[PDB]
């Protein structure tokens, strides 16, 4: 008996026009005797021709896997349009349908805050910048890092975590060479979410952020 | 862009026992359908079409349901569950902000002792011989899975099915779309508390209480969303925002503060 | 026999994923005897039914102005999809076929330098922030202003101007209440363009951005 | 066919004394005609009868689920004694053995740093502290927040996230009133991990943590 | 520069403002080290409404310096 796992597009691709998003339905536990599956794709119930299908994949457990990709422009998905992947297999008593859509919930604006490294990591050779992102809904968010208009790849991002308020928060950490931080280098945290205006907010962070040491000289005459 | 009708389900519990019936009210407020509704009820590889000459479809069969009014797309699917288990968690189909949600869970013709409700697979509240869990003002803090467990007489403690409470906003967050954020002094600018009501609350009258920086413009609340000012001077050029609310003033959303500047 | 004109999607309508680019196909000089016009749209030569048409509007020259509009998915226009606007009219013995795609050419990244106001306008009741956007190509660019994640509507943007090195540059002035600038608020100039990293860049600014917060010397009588 | 699952103790309770570490052998899909399931609890090679089995419970889908909680003590778990439960079901002709133990790997000491709230956050009602925990192994940490010997319950912690180094890292955010933070309270982020010296580290964080100095030097003369 | 005109700049066409007036900009590209020498620069406005039909504003390295050591006096 075959199974179908339907995976929604990753939150990164659904928000940047630079990336083409897609929704993929896999069919697992496919025997050797049925190497054909016909994929009918529904966009709000309507047939679509653009569903590119990858070739069959051999599996370690003597089965197969057929994946199918549908390219969708972001205005459809961000409006909550559903999607149906139809599997036409001889081993199936009947075709299976699976519906996926963006989760409906009241949008919440992710207030993005950037915290500079403490005094302690300066002994180490690599400081770790922090981009706290608290209070948003739903948990469809992508955090990317950039400095001087160029991307950073030494970052990791914790999965969203439900808060007491009920709005997910999320943390991102940039491991960077301490020398770059010690000079004047502006590291800006880029965030993407449905609720934000223009689906973007970029918060800057560098060495001179919020040093309130103020020799408040007051000469009196 | 979405002329999707909706099923209103009475009794409001999406899961019921085998001995009851539920009403599926295919409501299309715009695009009214007095009859000719195609109930595309699918259960297990099915496409059972049961058209009815009215808007109500009282059934007792479990499965996925949706209605098709005239000139409108197919309704948002509703997953019914007619089960003959021992304890069932009754949840409303859709929960909106400020709704008085009562998560009852009732046994199958039995008395259940020590009912304990669970949220996100951990304790939320304890019910001594009580089959009702009450949420006064549902908000975003109330989400995730729910399942109540209670002891039978002597057979087994029983945990109910899991329901997903997903709070949806009654209306989109307002935005103060003023006619002209730079009106020359002495001109009329019409403030608009733009808000698209969610269609499940469409008969709801909306109250738009516009605001200066901190002073309530006008006289309290009003049904109209167009606070047509007459003449704006340099004195009254501050932040402007509006509050939208339902009838009992339970759900109050604040539009973001947009600045209005008077040109001279 | 009618004639076919064409307006490409505006930079804003194609840049933010929030909006939706509407390619328009202006047609004028339609004969009174044959006012019914059929419009065909090609996605690399494939018909699409979603395109709608504005009702024909007879002008003061007694010709019917019929205009065809199609919603375009943003990544398609950005990669350079070719859209054929076909005009069918029995007055013309042949269907006129005309072609539009993205204006090709190498893109240059828009450097963004927001500039704080000078000290001598602080006495004036309205401050004037500035966001130089220089060294970009083409002029397919829009500029928006933000403050606490909300758009600002008291900004004006000068049209793109050809520069010495063959690129473009443009400005944007925000008028704010002097007190709002005095309470140290944050205004961020957001500029979106094809050559940027995520087709978006939000260079921010606040009160006394340039001044390093080290020590302020006060001398009192 | 019933299946069983073994759940290791929560990392909170396996490093802590006041709380007790439990190993749960859960079973599912126990149909009513063969409901009696007995447990064979070996700590390493010897059966123990300290294991307490909760009464058989019925799920919604009319399948039974029985848990068997064995209370262990922490020396055995930290030394990685291979616990195993052998569940006897009548469906499978022989009982099923499932073996779990502590994650076998070279321990790496966490390097916990704490970060003050961003100055932008200092306008909101509720500030939020941060306790980054970097470069530890394995991913079993309890993080608690303390103020003056009383624990704080207004905190949430992200799950451990694999880092590029092959270690893990996990943030932890505690929301407190701005009144509490501004007056100068002390918040120490306690983190307990097996590789730590005495399985404990506290990093103190207070209002003046991020201020190097403060010289309100006058000259009243 | 220094009392004699130079030609490397560009100027945006005037744009209507919110109050019905106009505004425009002038971007003068200089060598970065040349700016770092502290050279003085002035932009000139020749408008019909000006008193004397001319106005000069001068700025330079120090004029637009961040000035972290602001010497702000108090009455
Ligand atoms: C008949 O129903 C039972 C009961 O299932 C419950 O009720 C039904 C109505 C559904 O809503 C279920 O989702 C719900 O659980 C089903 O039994 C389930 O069977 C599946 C598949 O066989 C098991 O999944 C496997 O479980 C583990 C991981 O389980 C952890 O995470 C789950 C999250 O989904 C939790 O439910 C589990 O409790 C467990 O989480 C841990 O629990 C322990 C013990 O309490 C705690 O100490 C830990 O702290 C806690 N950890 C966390 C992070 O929460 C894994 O092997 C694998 O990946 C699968 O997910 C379900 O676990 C199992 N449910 C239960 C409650 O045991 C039957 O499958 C149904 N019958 C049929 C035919 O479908
Ligand atoms: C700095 O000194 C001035 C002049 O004495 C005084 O008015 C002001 O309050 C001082 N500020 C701080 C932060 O100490
Ligand atoms: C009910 O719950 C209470 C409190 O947890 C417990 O002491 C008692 O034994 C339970 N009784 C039954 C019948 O389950
Ligand atoms: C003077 O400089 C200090 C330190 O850079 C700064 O905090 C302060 O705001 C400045 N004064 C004014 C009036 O901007
Ligand atoms: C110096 O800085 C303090 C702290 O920001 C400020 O309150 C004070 O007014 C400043 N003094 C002068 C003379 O600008
Ligand atoms: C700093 O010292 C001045 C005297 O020059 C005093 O007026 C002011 O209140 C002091 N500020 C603080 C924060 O102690």
């Amino acid at each position: 008996g075959p199974s179908v796992f339907l995976f929604p597009p990753k939150p990164k691709d659904t928000l940047m026009i630079s990336r083409t998003p897609e929704v993929t339905c896999v069919v697992v536990d496919v025997s050797h005797e049925d190497p054909e599956v016909k994929f009918n794709w529904y966009v709000d119930g309507v047939e679509v021709h653009n569903a590119k299908t990858k070739p069959r994949e051999e599996q370690y457990n003597s089965t197969y896997r057929v994946v199918s990709v549908l390219t969708v422009c972001h205005q459809d998905w961000l409006n909550g349009k559903e999607y149906k992947c139809k599997v036409s297999n001889k081993a199936l008593p009947a075709p299976i349908e699976k519906t996926i859509s963006k989760a409906k919930g009241q949008p919440r604006e992710p207030q993005v805050y950037t915290l500079p490294p403490s005094r302690d990591e300066l002994t180490k050779n690599q400081v770790s910048l922090t981009c706290l992102v608290k209070g948003f809904y739903p948990s469809d968010i992508a955090v990317e890092w950039e400095s001087n208009g160029q991307p950073e790849n030494n970052y990791k991002t914790t999965p969203p975590v439900l808060d007491s308020d009920g709005s997910f928060f999320l943390y991102s950490k940039l491991t960077v060479d301490k020398s770059r931080w010690q000079q004047g280098n502006v590291f800006s945290c880029s965030v993407m979410h449905e609720a934000l205006h223009n689906h973007y907010t970029q918060k800057s962070l560098d060495k001179s952020t919020g040093k309130p040491t103020l020799y408040n000289v007051s000469l009196i005459m | 862009r979405t002329p999707r009708p909706i099923i209103f389900l009475q009794p409001p519990w999406t899961t019921v026992f085998q001995g009851e019936r539920v009403t599926l009210t295919c409501k299309g407020f715009r695009f009214y359908s007095p009859q000719k509704t195609k109930w595309y009820h699918r259960y297990l590889g099915k496409e059972i079409l049961r058209e009815t000459p009215d808007n109500i479809l009282e059934v007792q069969e479990s499965g996925e349901y949706r209605c098709q009014a005239q000139g409108s797309p197919l309704s948002s699917p509703v997953h019914l569950d007619f089960s003959s288990a021992s304890l069932i968690l009754q949840a409303p189909l859709s929960v909106f902000e400020g709704d008085s949600v009562v998560l009852r869970c009732r046994a199958k013709a039995e008395v259940t002792l020590n009912n304990t409700i669970y949220k996100n697979d951990n304790v939320l509240a304890f019910l001594n011989k009580r089959t009702d869990f009450h949420i006064p003002h549902a908000c975003l803090k109330d989400n995730g899975a729910y399942r109540c467990t209670g002891y039978k007489e002597s057979c087994c403690p029983v945990s109910s099915n899991t329901v997903k409470i997903q709070v949806q906003e009654p209306f989109t967050r307002p935005v103060l779309r003023a006619s002209s954020f730079q009106p020359i002094s002495g001109n009329p600018v019409t403030l608009t508390c733009e808000t698209q009501l969610s269609l499940e609350r469409s008969d709801v009258p909306l109250r738009f209480r516009f605001f200066r920086d901190d002073q309530t413009l006008g006289l309290g609340w009003s049904l109209s969303p167009n606070f047509q000012i007459t003449a704006m001077w340099s004195k009254d050029s501050g932040f402007y925002w509006c509050k939208a609310a339902t009838m009992p003033y339970s759900v109050i959303s604040d539009s973001p503060r947009s600045w209005i500047q008077v040109q001279i």
